[PDB]
C-alpha cells in the first residue's frame, strides 16, 4: 500500500522556481497561487503563464472563430436566449447544403462556416508556434510540437483538404456539439462503412494502444514510485533500480522489454500514428475509394454470413417496378 | 475509375503495403534497438549481438559529465546467493541475510555516488533543517515528533525531519532516530502510512531498523544511497519475516 | 538469457500458489503456477478455434468468424457448430486472462514492486465480461454477445450501435470516447516531454525537472508534475472502459429507445418546452 | 432517464450480428391497448334488392352495393371517422344527397383512395389492408399528419406550447429534431422525400472506386444528401417503433440480398405508396378543405409512415377488416 501513488499525504509548500527562457521572461504574467485539494493529486502551483505573440495571436483568431459560430447558433433560435440554452447541443454552423463545387458559398449557406474555419485554422497555427517556440526557448526537443502538428494536419484533412481533393465544401465538418457528431455518420454512410477502411482500423489500433500503453506505463512508474521511478530524466542518464525492476517485470511477463527512455518513444510514436493513420484514410477517401465495403469485397477481405430471414432482392430492379 | 492501375490494382491497395512496411521498419529497426540501450549485451565477437544494438548516443549532462549508451557495465559486487538447482532458468537462494547482502527485491542499482542536483546547482534532496524556506502545507500532518511503528506493532523510533525534493516541491523521505542505537535512518514516504498520532511501516520489523543503510553526510544523499535505502525496505516485503517468501494460499 | 543486471533479482519467492515447484524461468519468461494455467487455457482455446474454423467455410483470417448461438438457446449450452465452440472459447479466454493477470501479481511480489499493473489489467478483463457475460445475462441470451473474428466483430459493433439509432448520443459512450481521445493526447504530451528533456540534440545540455514543469506552466499555465502524470495516465486510460461500461450495460436492459431521444430529460423540461 | 428490465429482444440477422428488435414491454402493451380500440366489424347483411345506384340520388363510388350493405358501410365510416359528430358531419339532415358540407366530397375521394390502396398497393398493405380507421382512429382529423413544415406535437390531439407552435421560430430546431428521433439532423425528410417523387433516397456508391465523370466538384452530389437520407431513416425507424436492423445489416446499408430483411422490401413499396397518396389523393384536397385545415402555404395535411403505423411495425398490430368490408378493396 504505497499511498503516495494515490495522493500526496504530506504536501510541501516552497518558493516558486522559475527557469529562464532564452526570450520572453518578461511576458510571463500572473502571480503563482498554490492550492491544497489540487496539490493532493498533482502540483499545487497554478500560474504564472507565458503570453507571447503566438499565444495572443491564437486567442485573437480563436475568439473571432467562436464569435462567428455562436452568432450563427443564436440566429438558429431566432435569438431567444432561453431556447439558446435549452437547444445548445443541437445548434450549429453548417457548411454548404447545396453543391457549389469549390466555389465560395454564400454566407447564408456555409460561407460563415468557411469563415470560422479560416480563423480556427489560423488559431491552431499560432498555437503550434507557441508549443514549438517555448521548447526552443527553454532548450528542449521539439517533440511535442511534431505530435501536435500531426493532430493539426488531421483536422485540416477532414475540414478542408478532403473537401478540396474531391472539390466540394459540402464535406466539411460542421461546428456544433451534436452536428460535428452527425457528420461522422453521414460521412461513413457515404463512403461505404468506415469499419472497412483499413486506415480507420490502423488509427483505432494505435488509439486503443495508447490506452494499453499509458495504463501500463503509468501503472509501472507508480509500482516503482518507492524507488524514485517518477524521476525519469535521471533514470535515463543513470539507470537506477526503479527501472531495472520495471524492465524485469515486463521482460518476465511478455519476453522483451524497453528502457525507461524508449517506452516514451513507443508512446510518442503510437500517439503520433493515430493522427497519421487517420489522415491517410481521409486523403484516400473520396479521391481513390468511393465505398470501403465494396473495396474490401473487391480484395476478398469482407466477411459474408448466411441469411437469417429470407434474402431479399432489391425491388427497384424487379420487372416494371416504380421509380 | 479514379485511382485504378493495371489489372485490378488500385492505389489504396499499395498504400496498404506501404503503411505496413513503415510500421515494421520503425518497430524493429528503430524502437526495438532503442530498447537495448541498457541491459545489453546479454550474459551466461558474436554476430547477432552487434546487429541488435544501435549506434551509441551520448548525454551531455547538465552539471558536467557525459554518459554514453549502450556501454559495458556489469555487476562487480559479489552477490550473496547460490543455485536452487542445475537448471539454467532456476531461481537463486540468498546465502546470507538478504536485506544487508542486498539481493532479490533488496538489490540496488550501481548508480552514481553523486548528489542529485537542482537546475541552479544545489543538492536536490535535503532535510528541512537545511531547506528552511520549504514548509509543510497548511493542513497536512507535521510528522516531526510522531512515533514510527513497525510491522510487529512496536515503536521503533521518532520522526525528526522530512527530506524535501527542491526541484519538484515533494517530500521523499522521513528521517527518524532509531530507539536505542544513537543513529538516524531515512525511510521513503512510499513505505510510510502517515496518521495523525503516528507513522506506520509494515514493510520491515522494529528490529530490522538497525541495519538500514547509513549515509555519507547526514545532510545530503547520493543517487546510489537513495537506491540502497529504498531497496532495503522493499526487500522487507519478501524477507522481513520468513512467512512472506512462502505462498499466500 | 540474462540482462547485464537481471541475475541479482532472480531469487525464489513471492508465489501465490505452489511454493517453489513452479517458481522458475524459461528463457525470459517467469513461469508461475498461472504461467502453467495460462498456457493450458491458451492451448485449449487456440485448439478450439482452429477446430471450429475448419468446420466453417473459408480460411482467409479476415473472413473467419466463430459466432455465438441464436437467441432461442437462451442461457443454455448450444451445439458445438451452432454456437457451442464460441461458448468454450469464451471460457478458455477468461481462463487465460485471469491467469495472465495473477501471474503479473506473482512477478510484482518477487521484485518488491506495486501490484499496479495487474490492477490496471483488471479494467480490460472487466469490460470483456460486460460485453460477453453480464450484459448477455441481463438480456437472457448468450447470442447478444460478440463473435470472435477479425472483421466479423466489427459488424457486431456496427449493428449493436445502430440498434439504438445513433449510438454517438449514448452518454456513457460520450464519456468513453472523451477519455480515449484525451488519453492519446496525454501520452504524446508526456512521451514528447520526457524525450524533449533528454534529447534536445545539437549536443546541447540534458535538461531538468524544473525545465519539464516550466514548459507546461509557460504553455497552458499549469504543470501537474512527474509522478502525477502517471497517476493521471492510469486514471484516464482506465476510465475509457470504466465509464463506457455504464454506456454498454444501459443499452437493452435499462434503455430500449434511440440514444438521441434519451436527451429528452433535458430538452423536454416544461420550464422551457 | 432509464426504463427498467426486462426487455423483449428479437433476432433479424444471422447469429452473432446484434441485429434485431429491442422493446420495453410496458411501452408495447400501452400501444397494444390503444390499437385495440379498433371497433369490430358490424355483423354482415342480407344482400337483398336493387343496387343503390338505382335508388339513391348521388351515389358515385359505392353504387355496386345493396341498400342494407350500403348503410352498413355508412355506419362503419361514421364509427371510424366521425363517431362523436355522427352522420350529420358529412350530410344535411334534410337531404342525404346534398354535397354542401365539405366532408361529403372529401369522404368520397377518401373512399376512392382507400379502395386504391387495397387494390394497387397490395405489395405493401398485403392481406391486411386499410380502412378509414387505420389513419383516422375515430376523429375526422387523423392525429398523425404533416404539413410542408415541421409541426409539434406529432399527435395533433395534444395542445401545443408557445415554442411548439409553428409561428414561434425559436422552436424550429426542436420541431425538426422531434421528427428525426431527437437528432440535430437539419433536414425535413418529409418534404424532401415523402411529399413527392422528386428526390432519390440512395446516396451510397455501387462501385468500390470513384467513377470518373461523377466524382469531382459540381458533378458530384453534396454530402448534405447523405445527412438527409439518414434523417429520413431516423424518422422511418421511429415512425414504426423499431431500428435500423429491422430492415438492414449495417455492414452494408446500401446492399440488398442477405444484407436486407424482407421488411426492407415492404418499406420500399411503402415509400412509393406514400408518395402516390400525397401527390394524387391527399395534396390536391386544398381545393376542398377550409383554410382552418390548411397549413401556412395553403397545403393540405398529407400522410407519412406514422399516419398509419403510429409507432408499430404493423399498423394496429396487423388487424384487418378486409374480409368484413369487401367494398374497400381489393376491386376486380
Ligand atoms: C465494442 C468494442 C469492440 C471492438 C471494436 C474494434 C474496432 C472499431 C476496431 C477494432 C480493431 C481490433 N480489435 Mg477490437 N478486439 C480485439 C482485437 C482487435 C484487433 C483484431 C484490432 C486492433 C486491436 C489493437 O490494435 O488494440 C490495441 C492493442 C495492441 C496494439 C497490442 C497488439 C494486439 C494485437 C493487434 C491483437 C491481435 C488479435 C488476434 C488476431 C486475436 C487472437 C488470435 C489468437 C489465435 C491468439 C480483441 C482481442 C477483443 C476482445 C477479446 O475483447 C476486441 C474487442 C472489441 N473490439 C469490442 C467487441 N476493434 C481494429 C481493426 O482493425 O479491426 C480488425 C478496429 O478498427
Ligand atoms: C458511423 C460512424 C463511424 C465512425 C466515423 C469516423 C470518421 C468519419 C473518421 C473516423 C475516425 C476515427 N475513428 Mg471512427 N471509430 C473509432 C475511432 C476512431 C478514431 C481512432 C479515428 C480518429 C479520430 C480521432 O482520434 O479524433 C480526435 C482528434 C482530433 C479531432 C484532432 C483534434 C486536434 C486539434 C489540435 C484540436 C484543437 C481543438 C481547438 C483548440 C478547440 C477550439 C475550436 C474552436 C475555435 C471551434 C472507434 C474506436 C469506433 C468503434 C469501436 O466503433 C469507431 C466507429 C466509427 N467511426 C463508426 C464506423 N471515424 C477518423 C479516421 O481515422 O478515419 C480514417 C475519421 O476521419
Ligand atoms: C455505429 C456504431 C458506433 C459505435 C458502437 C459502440 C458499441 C456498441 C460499444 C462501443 C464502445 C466504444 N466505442 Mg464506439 N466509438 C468510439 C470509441 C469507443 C470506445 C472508446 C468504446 C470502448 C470500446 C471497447 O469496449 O473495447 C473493448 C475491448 C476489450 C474488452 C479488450 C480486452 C482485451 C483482453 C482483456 C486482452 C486480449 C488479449 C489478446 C486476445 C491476446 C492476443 C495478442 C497476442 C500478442 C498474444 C469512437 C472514438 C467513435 C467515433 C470516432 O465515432 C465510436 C463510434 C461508434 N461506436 C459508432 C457510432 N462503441 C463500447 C462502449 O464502452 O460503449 C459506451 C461499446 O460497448
Ligand atoms: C493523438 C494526438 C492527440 C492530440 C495531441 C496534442 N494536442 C495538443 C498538443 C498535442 C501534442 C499540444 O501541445 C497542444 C497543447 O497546448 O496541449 C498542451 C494541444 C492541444 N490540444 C487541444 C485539444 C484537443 N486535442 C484533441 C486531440 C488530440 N490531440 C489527439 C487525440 C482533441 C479532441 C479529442 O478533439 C481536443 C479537443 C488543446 C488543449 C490544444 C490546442 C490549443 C489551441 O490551439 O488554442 C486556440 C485558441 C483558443 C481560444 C482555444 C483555447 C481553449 C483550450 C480548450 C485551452 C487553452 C488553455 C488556457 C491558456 C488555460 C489557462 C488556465 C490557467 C490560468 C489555469
Ligand atoms: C483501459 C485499459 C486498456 C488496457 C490495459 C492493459 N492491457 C494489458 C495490460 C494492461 C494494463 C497488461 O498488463 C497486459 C500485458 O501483458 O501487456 C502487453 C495487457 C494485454 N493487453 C493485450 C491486448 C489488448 N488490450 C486491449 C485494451 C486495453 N488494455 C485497454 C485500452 C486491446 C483492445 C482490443 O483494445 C487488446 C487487443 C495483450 C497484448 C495483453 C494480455 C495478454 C494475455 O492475456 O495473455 C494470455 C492470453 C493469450 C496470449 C491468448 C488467449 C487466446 C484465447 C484463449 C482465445 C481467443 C481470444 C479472443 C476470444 C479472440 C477474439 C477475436 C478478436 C479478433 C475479436
Ligand atoms: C512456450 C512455453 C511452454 C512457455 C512457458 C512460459 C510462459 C507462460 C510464457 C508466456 C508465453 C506467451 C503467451 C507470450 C506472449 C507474451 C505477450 C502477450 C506479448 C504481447 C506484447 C504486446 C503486443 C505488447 C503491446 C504493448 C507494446 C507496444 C509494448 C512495447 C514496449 C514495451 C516492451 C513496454 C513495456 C514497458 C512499460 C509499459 C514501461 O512503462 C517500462 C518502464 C521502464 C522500463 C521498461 C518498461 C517496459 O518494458
Ligand atoms: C363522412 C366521412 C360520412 C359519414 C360519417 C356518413 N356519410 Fe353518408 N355518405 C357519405 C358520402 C361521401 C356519400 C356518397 C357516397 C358515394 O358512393 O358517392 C354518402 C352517401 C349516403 C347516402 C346515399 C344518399 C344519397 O346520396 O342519395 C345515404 C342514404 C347516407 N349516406 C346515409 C348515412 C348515414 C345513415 C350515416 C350515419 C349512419 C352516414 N351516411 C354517415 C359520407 C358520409
Ligand atoms: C391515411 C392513408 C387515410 C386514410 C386511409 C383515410 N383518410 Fe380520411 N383523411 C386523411 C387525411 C391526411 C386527411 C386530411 C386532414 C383533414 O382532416 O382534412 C383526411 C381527411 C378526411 C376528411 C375531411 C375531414 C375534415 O377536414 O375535418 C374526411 C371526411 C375523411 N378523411 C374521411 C375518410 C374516410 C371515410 C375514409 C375511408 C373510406 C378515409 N378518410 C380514409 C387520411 C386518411
Ligand atoms: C425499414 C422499415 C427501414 C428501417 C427501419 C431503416 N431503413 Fe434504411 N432504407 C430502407 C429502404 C427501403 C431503403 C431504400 C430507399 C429507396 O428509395 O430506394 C433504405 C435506404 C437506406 C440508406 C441508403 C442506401 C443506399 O443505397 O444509398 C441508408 C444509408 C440507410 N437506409 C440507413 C439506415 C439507418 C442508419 C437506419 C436506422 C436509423 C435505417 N436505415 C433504418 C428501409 C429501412
Ligand atoms: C397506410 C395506407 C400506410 C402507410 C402510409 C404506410 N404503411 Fe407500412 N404498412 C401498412 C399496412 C396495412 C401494413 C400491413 C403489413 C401486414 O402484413 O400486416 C404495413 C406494413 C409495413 C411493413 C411490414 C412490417 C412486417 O412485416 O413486420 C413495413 C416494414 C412498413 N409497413 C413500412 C412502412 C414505411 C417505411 C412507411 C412510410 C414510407 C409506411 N410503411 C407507410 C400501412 C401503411
Ligand atoms: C482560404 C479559404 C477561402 C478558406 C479555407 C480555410 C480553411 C482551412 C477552412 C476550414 C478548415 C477546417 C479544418 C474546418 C474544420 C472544422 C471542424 C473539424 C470542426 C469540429 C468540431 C467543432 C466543434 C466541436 C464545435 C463546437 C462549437 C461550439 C461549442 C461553439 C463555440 C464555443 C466554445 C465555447 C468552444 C468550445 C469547444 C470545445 C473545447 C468544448
Ligand atoms: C499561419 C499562422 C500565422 C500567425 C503569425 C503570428 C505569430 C508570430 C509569432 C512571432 C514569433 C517570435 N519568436 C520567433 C521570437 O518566437
Ligand atoms: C495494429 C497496430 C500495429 C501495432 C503493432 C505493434 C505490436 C508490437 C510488436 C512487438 C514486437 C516484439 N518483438 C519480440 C518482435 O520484438
Ligand atoms: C473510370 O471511371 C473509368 C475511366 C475511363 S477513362 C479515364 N471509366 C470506365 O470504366
Ligand atoms: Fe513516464
Amino acid at each position: 500500500a504505497d499511498y503516495q501513488t494515490i495522493y500526496t499525504q504530506i504536501q510541501a509548500r516552497g518558493p516558486h522556481i522559475t527557469v529562464s527562457g532564452e526570450w520572453g521572461d518578461n511576458d510571463r504574467v500572473g502571480k503563482p497561487f498554490y492550492s491544497y485539494w489540487l496539490g493532493k493529486i498533482g502540483d499545487a502551483q497554478i500560474g504564472p503563464i507565458y503570453l507571447g505573440a503566438s499565444g495572443i495571436a491564437a486567442f485573437a483568431f480563436g475568439s473571432t472563430a467562436i464569435l462567428i459560430i455562436l452568432f450563427n447558433m443564436a440566429a438558429e433560435v431566432h435569438f431567444d436566449p432561453l431556447q439558446f440554452f435549452r437547444q445548445f447541443f443541437w445548434l450549429g454552423l453548417y457548411p454548404p447544403k447545396a453543391q457549389y463545387g469549390m466555389g465560395i458559398p454564400p454566407l447564408h449557406d456555409g460561407g460563415w462556416w468557411l469563415m470560422a474555419g479560416l480563423f480556427m485554422t489560423l488559431s491552431l497555427g499560432s498555437w503550434w508556434i507557441r508549443v514549438y517556440s517555448r521548447a526552443r526557448a527553454l532548450g528542449l526537443g521539439t517533440h511535442i510540437a511534431w505530435n501536435f502538428a500531426a493532430a493539426i494536419f488531421f483536422v485540416l484533412c477532414i475540414g478542408c483538404i478532403h473537401p478540396t481533393l474531391v472539390g466540394s465544401w459540402s464535406e466539411g465538418v460542421p461546428f456544433g456539439i451534436w452536428p460535428h457528431i452527425d457528420w461522422l455518420t453521414a460521412f461513413s454512410i457515404r463512403y461505404g462503412n468506415f469499419y472497412y477502411c483499413p486506415w480507420h482500423g490502423f488509427s483505432i489500433g494505435f488509439a486503443y494502444g495508447c490506452g494499453l500503453l499509458f495504463a501500463a506505463h503509468g501503472a509501472t512508474i507508480l509500482a516503482v514510485a518507492r524507488f524514485g521511478g517518477d524521476r525519469e530524466i535521471e533514470q535515463i542518464t543513470d539507470r537506477g533500480t526503479a527501472v531495472e525492476r520495471a524492465a524485469l517485470f515486463w521482460r518476465w511477463t511478455i519476453g522483451f522489454n524497453a528502457t525507461i527512455e524508449s517506452v516514451h518513444r513507443w508512446g510518442w510514436f503510437f500517439s503520433l500514428m493515430v493522427m497519421v493513420s487517420a489522415s491517410v484514410g481521409i486523403l484516400l477517401t473520396g479521391t481513390f475509394v468511393d465505398n470501403w465495403y465494396l473495396w474490401c469485397v473487391k480484395h476478398g477481405a469482407a466477411p459474408d454470413y448466411p441469411a437469417y430471414l429470407p434474402a431479399t432482392p432489391d425491388p427497384a430492379s424487379l420487372p416494371g417496378a416504380p421509380k | 475509375y479514379h485511382g485504378a492501375l493495371a489489372q485490378h490494382l488500385d492505389i489504396a491497395q499499395l498504400v496498404w503495403y506501404a503503411q505496413w512496411l513503415v510500421i515494421w521498419t520503425v518497430v524493429l529497426l528503430y524502437l526495438r534497438r532503442e530498447d537495448r540501450r541498457e541491459g545489453y549485451p546479454l550474459v551466461e565477437p558474436e554476430d547477432g549481438q552487434v546487429y541488435e544494438l544501435p549506434y551509441p548516443k551520448t548525454f551531455v549532462l547538465p552539471h558536467g559529465g557525459t554518459v554514453t549508451v549502450p556501454r559495458r557495465r556489469p555487476e562487480t559486487r559479489e552477490l550473496k546467493l547460490a543455485q536452487t538447482d542445475g537448471f539454467e532458468g532456476a531461481p537463486l537462494q540468498p546465502t546470507g541475510n538478504p536485506l544487508v547482502d542486498a539481493v532479490g527485491p533488496a538489490s540496488y542499482a550501481e548508480r552514481a555516488e553523486v548528489v542529485d542536483a537542482t537546475v541552479d546547482g544545489k543538492a536536490k534532496i535535503v532535510p528541512l533543517r537545511v531547506a528552511t524556506d520549504f514548509s509543510i502545507a497548511e493542513g497536512d500532518v507535521d510528522p516531526r515528533g510522531l512515533p514510527v511503528v513497525a510491522a510487529d506493532g512496536v515503536e521503533a523510533g521518532t520522526v525528526t525531519d522530512l527530506w524535501v525534493d527542491r526541484s519538484e516541491h515533494y517530500f521523499r523521505y522521513l528521517e527518524l532516530s532509531v530507539a536505542g542505537s544513537a543513529r538516524t535512518a531515512l525511510i521513503p514516504l512510499g513505505f510510510c502510512d502517515v496518521k495523525k498520532d503516528k507513522i506506520v511501516v509494515t514493510s520491515i520489523l522494529s528490529e530490522q531498523f538497525a541495519n538500514v543503510p547509513r549515509l555519507q553526510s547526514r545532510d545530503q544523499i547520493t543517487l546510489r544511497e537513495e537506491d540502497k535505502v529504498s531497496a532495503y525496505y522493499a526487500g522487507g516485503l519478501l524477507y522481513a519475516t520468513p512467512e512472506r517468501a512462502e505462498s499466500l494460499l | 538469457a540474462l540482462l547485464s543486471f537481471e541475475r541479482k533479482y532472480r531469487v525464489r519467492g513471492g508465489t501465490l500458489i505452489g511454493g517453489d515447484l513452479f517458481d522458475f524461468w524459461v528463457g525470459p519468461y517467469f513461469v508461475g503456477f498461472f504461467g502453467v494455467s495460462a498456457i493450458f487455457f491458451i492451448f485449449l482455446g487456440v485448439s478450439l478455434i482452429g477446430y471450429a474454423a475448419s468446420q466453417g467455410p473459408t480460411w482467409d483470417p479476415f473472413a473467419i468468424s466463430i459466432n455465438p448461438p441464436d437467441l432461442k438457446y437462451g442461457l443454455g449450452a448450444a451445439p458445438l457448430l451452432e454456437g457451442g465452440f464460441w461458448q468454450a472459447i469464451t471460457v478458455c479466454a477468461l481462463g487465460a486472462f485471469i491467469s495472465w493477470m495473477l501471474r503479473e501479481v506473482e512477478i510484482s511480489r518477487k521484485l518488491g514492486i506495486g501490484w499496479h499493473v495487474p490492477l490496471a489489467f483488471c479494467v480490460p478483463i472487466f469490460m470483456f465480461c460486460v460485453l460477453q457475460v453480464f450484459r448477455p445475462l441481463l438480456l437472457g441470451s448468450w447470442g447478444h454477445a460478440f463473435p470472435y473474428g477479425i472483421l466479423s466483430h466489427l459488424d457486431w459493433v456496427n449493428n449493436f450501435g445502430y440498434q439504438y439509432l445513433n449510438w454517438h448520443y449514448n452518454p456513457g459512450h460520450m464519456s468513453s470516447v472523451s477519455f480515449l481521445f484525451v488519453n492519446a493526447m496525454a501520452l504524446g504530451l508526456h512521451g514528447g516531454l520526457i524525450l524533449s528533456v533528454a534529447n534536445p540534440g545539437d549536443g546541447d545540455k540534458v535538461k531538468t525537472a524544473e525545465h519539464e514543469n516550466q514548459y507546461f506552466r509557460d504553455v497552458v499555465g499549469y504543470s501537474i508534475g512527474a509522478l502525477s502524470i502517471h497517476r493521471l495516465g492510469l486514471f484516464l486510460a482506465s476510465n475509457i472502459f470504466l465509464t463506457g461500461a455504464f454506456g454498454t450495460i444501459a443499452s437493452g436492459p435499462f434503455w430500449t429507445r434511440g440514444w438521441p431521444e434519451w436527451w429528452g430529460w433535458w430538452l423536454d423540461i416544461p420550464f422551457w418546452s | 432517464c432509464f426504463e427498467p428490465p426486462p426487455a423483449t429482444t428479437t433476432q433479424t440477422g444471422f447469429r452473432g450480428l446484434s441485429m434485431g428488435e429491442v422493446l420495453h414491454p410496458a411501452t408495447v402493451k400501452a400501444k397494444k391497448e390503444r390499437d385495440a380500440q379498433y371497433p369490430p366489424a358490424l355483423a354482415a347483411v342480407k344482400a337483398e334488392g336493387p343496387p343503390v345506384s338505382q335508388v339513391y340520388k348521388n351515389v358515385k363510388v359505392l353504387g355496386n352495393l345493396t341498400e342494407a350493405e350500403f348503410l352498413r358501410t355508412m355506419t362503419a365510416i361514421t364509427e371510424w371517422v366521425s363517431p362523436q359528430e355522427g352522420c350529420t358531419y358529412c350530410h344535411d339532415e334534410n337531404n342525404l344527397a346534398s354535397e354542401a358540407k365539405y366532408p361529403y366530397v372529401v369522404a368520397r375521394r377518401m373512399l376512392e383512395m382507400t379502395r386504391a390502396i387495397n387494390t394497387n398497393w397490395t405489395q405493401h398493405v398485403a392481406q391486411t389492408g386499410v380502412t378509414c380507421y387505420t389513419c383516422h382512429r375515430g376523429t375526422p382529423l387523423p392525429p398523425y399528419v404533416r404539413y410542408l413544415e415541421p409541426t409539434l406535437p406529432l399527435n395533433n390531439r395534444e395542445t401545443p406550447t408557445h415554442v411548439e407552435r409553428v409561428e414561434t421560430r425559436s422552436g424550429y430546431v426542436v420541431r425538426l429534431a422531434k421528427y428525426t428521433a431527437y437528432s440535430a439532423l437539419n433536414y425535413d425528410p418529409f418534404t424532401m422525400f415523402l411529399a413527392n417523387d422528386k428526390r432519390q433516397v440512395r446516396v451510397v456508391p455501387q462501385t468500390a472506386l470513384p467513377l470518373v465523370g461523377v466524382s469531382r466538384g459540381k458533378e458530384r452530389r453534396p454530402l448534405s444528401d447523405a445527412y438527409a437520407t439518414f434523417a429520413l431513416m431516423m424518422s422511418i425507424s421511429d415512425s414504426l417503433g423499431t431500428n435500423c436492423t429491422f430492415c438492414h445489416n449495417a455492414q452494408t446499408f446500401e446492399s440488398w440480398g442477405k444484407k436486407s430483411t424482407p421488411q426492407r422490401a415492404i418499406a420500399w413499396w411503402g415509400i412509393r405508396m406514400v408518395r402516390d397518396l400525397n401527390m394524387n389523393y391527399l395534396a390536391p384536397l386544398n381545393a376542398s378543405l377550409p383554410a382552418s385545415r390548411l397549413g401556412r402555404q395553403g397545403e393540405a395535411p398529407q400522410a407519412d409512415c406514422r399516419t398509419c403505423h403510429q409507432g408499430v411495425t404493423k399498423p394496429l398490430f396487423g388487424a384487418s377488416r378486409l374480409k368484413d368490408y369487401p367494398e374497400l378493396g381489393p376491386i376486380k
